[PDB]
RNA sequence: AAGUUUGAAAAGCACUUUGGAAAGAGAGUGAAAUAGAACCUGAAGUCGUGACAAAGACAAUGGAAGUACCUCCAUUUCAAC
RNA sequence: UAGAUGUGGCCUGGAGGUUAGGACGAAGCUUAUGGCGUGAGCCUAAGAUGGACCGGCCUCUAGUGCAGAUCUUGGUUGGCGUAGCAAAGAUCUAACGGAGACGUUGGAUACUGGAGCGGGGAAGGAUUUCGUGCCAACGGCACUCG
RNA sequence: UUAAUGAGAUUCCCUCUGUCCCGAGUUACUAUCUAGCGAAACGACAGUCAAGGGAACGGACUUGAAGGGCUAAGCGGGGA
RNA sequence: UACGUCCCUCUCCAAACGAGAGAACAUGCAUGGGCUGGCAUGAGCGGCCUUGAGGCCUGAAAUUUCAUGCUAGGGACACA
């Protein structure tokens, strides 16, 4: 008889918090010999949100004419420093690591990582590797998992963490590395090791792994909520207003028969704070830092000078001072997040996915107010010198 | 009578009691089996930062509900409390006990508590009142103490 | 006591930004959490808690009633003391004050 | 409801000191304080800590049958049946 | 099973007989104290239990055996340090007292708002008044206060 | 049959709105954590399921399937 | 007596409490300046409008960069 679509999605369930903050691939691409070797995921950091507007293509009715408004993501993305290199049998229960070498010098953030004081530590994480690295039968005993990672793997994944001291964010106020193992997805995994061992102990900016037009998939924490009850955690409905004992529930919760409450009905619990991935995420601009090119958000409709960051930073964030990359719409982070892109598993071969972009406007108007002006430089055209500067710029 | 235990030294030994430790027999059970081999002085250690609200009363046995807290992982568990009225009422059973190692002759230095016991007494009464005319007791439940003392030979 | 002792019957007078304190919190509370978030104010700004309040701060927090408290106040710190010594002791209080200031523009954190 | 029926005798714990005083630890009384006035005996129930098989939970208990180790419990041999 | 019956058969209180214990420790009580009776039960030991009564046997006698009656009474226990102590006025500070959140005084901000947390009475209560102590348990938190 | 009256019963219309579409944010007070205090109702034992049979809708039986332990906040399915 | 972890404090992408993410001479905290943004022309004064997009507020459950100020290092297991 009568009946309604169900509430939420049991293919995320349990509810539960994250096991951690990081965003992690929990799959990599499939592996296509035929392509080159190179690294298919990244770690940014949510700077936060703005919108710009866009030349469209793509001919239907809202598309092949004028401008549109489409909300953007700006991801500060810094270079990641290789320190390892992975790689992994396939055996038939699934998946195993067969060593790991690791570059001679391994930078003091990444150290942190393996702490969780490190100022009360002794320092002593990667000693007698750093040592017996210099030695000869340290040398043998890394050309002998070398000369492994050839015989028994099948699958290379160097080891990446963040620059933090490169990351003058000081918001995000951690200064461990962000570890994540990346999966290459080139070909002859002889010649997989040959990347993996050259750009071992090298930084890797976003832009040596992805490309400005193409899309990319965004393992990401959502964010938490706390304990939310039954009408926010699943959105199942409210009550009437005369129920008693309030009306923020699910009333019937089971039936005599099973005398068990399912796993289906809705309860109350860890909302937010979720591991998703938002499959499709498409990057609008892979722009460099203001430390190299201090002309950001300029590209060649708005030939006036700016950059990301908007009047008075991003609400939350701070400035962005790294390599940012504008995705299309939602990530879910809240501010300071490390998210991890990663190169995407659908076929995207599609005129709506695999289109070129031009931008031909971005918003720096204040993120904190209501903003009026972009390039606060255009502020200071909208008034004259009014008396805070007037007392200061005719006091002399 | 006396003392569930003997000390197996009674001149390298302090000990004291309370009667009508005034408060309830459940904070004070975990409030004193918590230093029961501890040394005196990380003893009242102990007390005088669980006042602070720094260390906690680790509650077994009668736990039962209690929120969780961080303070309690050095005990092993995720429950432990700071129970103000059972740790003051220590802090002075054990400077009594203090006072029974001088008059013998012994560094409290070197005390060790051994055997603190806590068990219950003759349990006050005071009613309270209910809805429907239902007169329900509340009792109060006072607790004895015990405790000994030792030294550790060097 | 490096930093401590060092120094004997300090006396800086900076400012206590209490909006900042005191945001969204009861009205019915502000007034009394005014005084209490000063006191591990300037516990925190001087490594002792045993802070004295000189009647003026107290009368000036509590002069816009309960609800209605300054946005900021500036403050004399005095810490005398009795002059004990070793650890865990006593005489190390304070004797917080008010200061008359009529605006907030402009002063930092002074001393003496 | 309620035998304070402590002890033969109040000899009812002087006194020292820890505690602000209670109470505690000592002494001391007496045959017993392990008879300290809410006192003859002091049970069950429940609880406490000390020990342990220190066992080991995947209802408890129990039945039969063994075994492990431990039991001043019985008996017997302890130059012999 | 309902029932019937037997038992040189078991057990409790007491009587008439007999035999006999007991301050060199009786009743009682405890039990990983064994043994012995199919069993009811009995006997022993050992108590860092108890302190003054009492066992066996033959008859007599009855207020004579309890797990279960929404049994009765007393006591304890779980749930459980849990529900809660959420209507009605927000205490804040100095220095003072104190064995110590408490009280007192000062200042501060308040609340009652003259149909009052006012001042007087009747009904009713009858020392609750007052002062000085006190702080054991009572004032559902606490108290140096009541 | 009736003017007036109605915390009467009833229907429509107007206004008005969170009654709702469809919910969302805020606030005290609680719940939550703590110090102090502290109950009770209830209580055979308990206490994971499916199927079977059964006083015919089992917590214990039968046969399978799960189940390490102890936990705090919830909820209201069951414990006929 | 080791490497370390934990508590206490602080921070807040986390949070009912645990847990989490952190920091532990760091831009850490606190002020101020600047930016950004709200409001809409401040007490006072000159001749009511003028000073004047003024004054005030702006990180605080916790907007953003610059100057000056102070800035626990103690515990608990690990550990025998
Ligand atoms: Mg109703
Ligand atoms: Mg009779
Ligand atoms: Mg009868
Ligand atoms: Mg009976
Ligand atoms: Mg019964
Ligand atoms: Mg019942
Ligand atoms: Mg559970
Ligand atoms: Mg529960
Ligand atoms: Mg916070
Ligand atoms: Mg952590
Ligand atoms: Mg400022
Ligand atoms: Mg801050």
């Amino acid at each position: 008889k009568f009946e309604h679509p169900r509430h939420g999605h049991l293919g995320f369930l349990p509810r539960k918090r994250s096991r951690q903050i990081r965003g992690r691939a929990r799959a990599f691409p499939k592996d296509d010999a035929t392509q080159k070797p190179h690294l298919t995921s990244f770690m940014v950091f949510k700077a936060g949100m703005t919108h710009i507007v866009r030349d469209v293509d793509r001919p239907g009715s809202k598309v092949n004419k004028k401008e549109v408004v489409e909300p953007v993501t700006i991801l500060e993305a810094p270079p990641m420093v290789i320190v390892g290199i992975v790689g992994y049998r396939q055996t038939p229960v699934g998946l195993k690591t067969i060593g790991t070498v690791w570059a001679h010098h391994t930078s003091v953030e990444f150290r942190r990582r393996y702490y969780k004081n490190w100022k009360q530590s002794a320092q002593l994480a990667f000693s007698r590797q750093k040592q017996f690295a210099n030695t000869k039968e340290g040398k043998v005993a890394e050309a002998r998992t070398l000369n492994a990672f050839a015989k028994k793997a099948s699958v290379i994944r160097v080891i990446a963490h963040t620059q933090l001291r490169k990351l003058r964010n000081h918001r995000v106020g951690v200064k461990k590395a962000h570890v994540q193992e990346i999966q290459i997805n080139g070909g002859n995994v002889a010649a997989k090791i040959a990347l993996a061992k050259s750009l071992l102990e090298k930084e890797v900016r976003v832009d040596s792994v992805f490309q400005q037009s193409e899309a990319c998939d965004v393992c990401s924490v959502t964010k938490g909520h706390g304990t939310e009850g039954v009408v926010k955690r699943w959105g199942v409905a409210c009550l009437p207003r005369k129920t008693h004992r309030g009306l923020r529930k699910v009333a019937c919760i089971g039936a005599w028969h099973p005398a068990r409450v399912m796993y289906t009905v809705a309860r109350a619990g860890q909302h937010g704070y979720h591991h998703r991935t938002q499959l499709n995420k498409k990057i609008y601009q892979i722009g460099r830092s203001v430390a190299v090119e201090p002309n950001q958000a300029t590209t060649t409709y708005d030939l006036t000078a700016k950059t990301i960051t908007p009047m008075g930073g991003f609400v939350g964030y701070g400035t962005v001072r790294n390599d940012y990359v504008m995705l299309k719409g939602s990530v879910s982070g809240p501010r300071r997040r490390v998210m991890t892109l990663r190169r995407p598993m659908a076929p995207q071969t599609s005129r709506h996915l695999k289109e070129k972009i031009v931008l031909k406007f971005i918003d720096t108007s204040s993120k904190i107010g209501h903003g009026r002006f972009q390039t606060k430089k255009e502020k200071n055209q909208w008034f004259g010198p009014l008396k805070k500067d007037r007392i200061r710029r005719e006091e002399r | 009578t006396h003392y569930s235990r003997k000390p197996q030294v009674s001149s390298k030994s302090a000990k004291a009691k309370v009667s009508d430790l005034r408060c309830h027999y459940k904070n004070t059970f975990e409030t004193a089996n918590v230093i029961n081999g501890m040394p005196l002085r990380k003893a009242q250690q102990l007390y005088r930062q669980v006042l602070a609200k720094t260390r906690c009363i680790p509650f077994k046995r009668y736990n039962g509900k209690i929120g969780r807290t961080a303070q309690a992982k050095e005990w092993g568990q995720t429950k432990g409390r700071w129970p103000r009225k059972s740790v003051v009422a220590m802090m002075s059973l054990l400077k009594n006990a203090e006072a029974n190692a001088i008059e013998k002759g012994l560094d409290p230095n070197q005390m060790v508590i051994k055997h603190v016991q806590v068990d219950q007494a003759a349990r006050m009464r005071r009613r309270t009142y209910r809805a429907h005319g239902r007169i329900t007791p509340y009792m109060c439940s006072p607790c004895h103490v015990q405790l000994f003392m030792s030294e550790k030979k060097e | 006591k490096r930093t401590g002792r060092k120094p004997d019957a300090v006396s800086m007078e900076a400012t206590i930004h209490l909006s900042k304190l005191l945001k969204k919190k009861t009205f019915s509370k502000r007034a009394p959490l005014a005084i209490k978030r000063i006191k591990a104010f300037v516990g925190r700004l001087m490594k002792t808690k045993d802070n004295r309040i000189d009647a003026s701060l107290n009368t000036y927090i509590w002069h816009k009633g309960v609800k209605g408290v300054p946005g900021r106040v500036r403050v004399l710190i005095q810490r005398k003391s009795e002059t004990t010594e070793g650890n865990k002791h006593k005489h190390f209080y304070t004797v917080i004050s008010n200061v008359p200031v009529a605006s907030f523009k402009g002063l930092t954190t002074k001393t003496v």
